[PDB]
């Protein structure tokens, strides 16, 4: 029931830059949001859980922050082999809703 | 215990006591130890405290 | 190493009933839940229901309350889904997910059962 949206839809990026993608919720999911990454033909994996903390075993080129209805992560050092569709996932109310996707592309 | 030392409903309470008994959601095999209550308390609680 | 293998690419008639596999290894199987999601090729992920790993109750989501049945076989760590009476609109993949009763994030790792129907 949470209309979970994210902007921009299709943005480009270059080698080693600092990109910022945001994702917004209609209702308050204040500290429960998870960030995923999905390459084509590949199952996803957790990146940032509970919108602040990070999992052990991920490359720490990125960090996550945000509260309320405004959530983001900042990839401080991008590499060209990602090119993937990034997903948000809240954890507050049933049913559990994903985002549409922010696909990264190389120029 | 639940009335006096946990959460008291008042004597002239006007309202509905809507509650469902869920076994799927809030039960963990081994024990959900997150849900907590009090047995011993040196004061009978006034309502809405 | 924790990994969740799946079955091959199913291909059946619109009206049969098959059974996909999700075999677990590495972790404590009775600790967490065993959520399932599906993904149409023109759409995204949809949460479809979970099961408890000691009782095996098949609670579903609000949309697909009907023909879908999950069947748990304990002490083997197998987590079979049993789709019954397939239609022409069910040409979607089905991903396996470990999502616990307390934390409730999916982390979908699953190779993808290519359920092609015609
Ligand atoms: C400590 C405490 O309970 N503080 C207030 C209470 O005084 C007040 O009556 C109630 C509703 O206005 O909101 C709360």
């Amino acid at each position: 029931d949470i209309q979970m949206t994210q902007s921009p839809s299709s943005l480009s990026a270059s080698v080693g830059d600092r990109v910022t993608i945001t994702c917004r919720a209609s209702q308050s999911v204040s500290n429960f949001l998870h960030w995923y990454q999905q390459k084509p033909g590949k199952a996803p994996k957790l990146l940032i859980y509970y919108a602040s903390q990070s999992i052990s075993g991920v490359p720490s080129r990125f960090s996550g922050s945000g509260s309320g209805t405004d959530f983001t992560l900042t990839i401080s050092s991008l590499q060209p082999e990602d090119f993937a569709t990034y997903y948000c996932q809240q954890s507050n109310t049933w049913p559990l809703t994903f985002g549409q996707g922010t696909k990264l592309e190389i120029k | 215990n639940i009335a006096d030392y946990n959460y008291k409903l008042p004597d002239d309470f006007t309202g509905c006591v809507i509650a469902w008994n869920s076994n799927n959601l809030d039960s963990k095999v081994g024990g959900n130890y997150n849900y907590l209550y009090r047995l011993f308390r040196k004061s009978n609680l006034k309502p809405f405290e | 190493q924790v990994q969740l293998v799946q079955s091959g690419s199913e291909l059946k008639k619109p009206g049969a009933s098959v059974k996909v596999s999700c075999k677990a290894s590495g972790y404590t199987f009775t600790d967490y839940g065993m959520n399932w999601v599906r993904q149409a090729p023109g759409q995204g992920l949809e949460w479809m229901g979970w099961i408890n790993t000691y009782s095996g109750e098949p609670t579903y989501a609000d949309d697909f309350r009907g023909r879908f049945v999950f069947s748990l076989d304990t002490s083997v760590s197998t987590a079979y889904l049993q789709i019954c009476s397939l239609k022409a609109e069910d040409t979607a993949v089905y991903y396996c997910a470990r999502g616990g009763n307390w934390d409730w994030y999916f982390d979908v790792w699953g190779q993808g059962t290519l359920v092609t129907v015609s």
